[PDB]
RNA sequence: GGCAAAAAAAAA
RNA sequence: GGGUUUUUCCUUCGAAACACGAAGGUUUUUAUCCCUGCC
């Protein structure tokens, strides 16, 4: 007799000022006893509801539960972009306690273009024989964006590595990196090595690069 | 004024051993129930176990007991978790939860920790080498442009870095590391910053991975010109 | 009408 | 039906999910207890 707590949905997107409702569903009788918490990539999670419809002292009026039957959702009135969260849905009503499997809250802002930058492989790290030409993408949206490399013109495939930042807690913009994997002799082997992007803040793709010691 | 604090995790060997400690500050635990929950990378929480006042009866998840023991000493005001018969699956930041007090907040969880980590693995422990990554001045860059850190072949998580100690924080971008095909760890972090202050000012990176036990500072410079 | 007696154990 | 004597159950409270404690509740199982004398 474990209860099962089914939270809907597991991703969502709305705007600032949207109102957006997340849903728990019990698998059998839990009473009141669920509890709402927002949690930061990071850091902890934060109570926000307790006993289903209860507002634990200091959140803000727009976070609210309530409760039919087993059915308990959590709606914030006018999303902000602090919001960006992942909540959880609990169930205290017997042991061993059981949490949803949550949802994870982004924003939708308005396009922004990202601005490009790229480095090239230091060699302390040259030193031990391997390269890290690195590119970046500061401070755009939305997430959805690709990035190209080429080596004197020529298109990578399976030596590059990206990961992105979360969602700000504040301007709603990401930002990414790619970085290639190679080999020292594959580095004096060309020349130039470009990075480009097709994001929909560019009008077609914007690319940024460089040469071998031209500083 | 209420803190707790995790701290005893890391790295493990399968089927190894761990002993979690939970350190309380600003509230008594003999007058609350504290509980383990525990997190997945990237998955959702896990109820784990706790124990309840005055009874000091305690209970468990069925993933768990059997190899899984919480307790407290009161006089400590401490909260412990003994880990045995580890296995990849306990792999997870390990939060303690106080519930809060029936009439304020129900059966709610009002205070965590900030989670101890904990890593089963038959991998060993290696300490990241860090590079930097040089901005790009023409003789300067007309407004801001950007500089970073990059963090090579370490395990395990984590890393915590930092641009002149602390002192920068705005413009910082710390990227979640990603593993490489190689079993390391690998990430960077970047910061962004007037070019017309580029040249006045050093720039500084704090990285430090306890597990290996390494801290290392490197300081970022532009090339030549 | 008015006093007095009496008397073991399970469950929601 | 009305009771006695025992348990459970439920609700509010005690820093309180169980255990312990305080104050409460209106129900019904017993061929497994009593419903008898006196002006």
């Amino acid at each position: 007799s474990d209860i099962q707590m089914t939270q809907s949905p597991s991703s969502l997107s709305a705007s600032v000022g949207d109102r957006v409702t997340i849903t728990c569903r019990a698998s059998q009788s839990v009473s009141s006893a669920v509890a709402w918490y927002q949690q930061k990539p990071g850091k902890a999670p934060k109570l926000l509801i307790y006993s289903a419809s209860s507002l634990y002292s200091g959140v803000p009026s727009r976070f609210s539960g309530s409760r039919s039957g087993t059915d308990f959702t959590l709606t914030i009135s006018s999303l902000q972009p602090e919001d960006f969260a992942t909540y959880y849905c609990q169930q205290s009503y017997s042991f061993p306690s059981t949490f949803g499997q949550g949802t994870k809250v982004e924003i939708k802002r308005t396009v922004a273009a990202p601005s490009v930058f790229i480095f090239p492989p230091s060699d302390e790290q040259l030193k031990s024989g391997t390269a890290s030409v690195v590119c970046l993408l500061n401070n755009f949206y939305p997430r959805e964006a690709k990035v190209q490399w080429k080596v004197d013109n020529a298109l990578q495939s399976g030596n590059s590595q990206e990961s992105v930042t979360e969602q700000d807690s504040k301007d709603s913009t990401y930002s990414l990196s790619s970085t290639l994997t190679l080999s020292k002799a594959d580095y004096e082997k060309h020349k130039v090595y470009a990075c480009e992007v097709t994001h929909q803040g560019l009008s077609s793709p914007v690319t940024k690069s460089f040469n071998r010691g031209e500083c | 004024e209420v803190q707790l604090v995790e701290s005893g995790g890391g790295l493990v060997q399968p089927g190894g051993s761990l002993r979690l400690s939970c350190a309380a500050s600003g509230f008594y635990i003999s007058y609350s129930s504290i509980h383990w929950v525990r997190q997945a990378p990237g998955k959702g929480l896990e109820w784990v176990a706790s124990i309840s006042p005055y009874s000091g009866s305690t209970y468990y998840a069925d993933s768990v007991k059997g190899r899984f023991t919480i307790s407290a000493d009161t006089s400590k005001n401490t909260a412990y978790l003994q880990m045995n018969s580890l296995r990849a699956e306990d792999t997870a930041v390990y939060y303690c939860a106080r519930q809060g007090y029936r009439r304020r907040s129900g059966r709610g969880f009002d205070y965590w920790g900030q989670g101890t980590l904990v890593t089963v693995s038959s991998a060993s422990t290696k300490g990241p080498s860090v590079f930097p990554l040089a901005p790009s001045s023409k003789s300067t860059s007309g407004g801001t442009a950007a500089l970073g850190c990059l963090v090579k072949d370490y395990f395990p998580e984590p890393v915590t870095v930092s641009w002149n100690s602390g002192a920068l924080t705005s413009g910082v971008h710390t990227f979640p590391a990603v593993l490489q095909s190689s079993g390391l760890y690998s990430l960077s972090s970047v910061v962004t910053v007037p070019s017309s202050s580029l040249g006045t000012q050093t720039y500084i990176c704090n990285v430090n991975h306890k597990p290996s036990n390494t801290k290392v500072d490197k300081k970022v410079e532009p090339k030549s010109c």
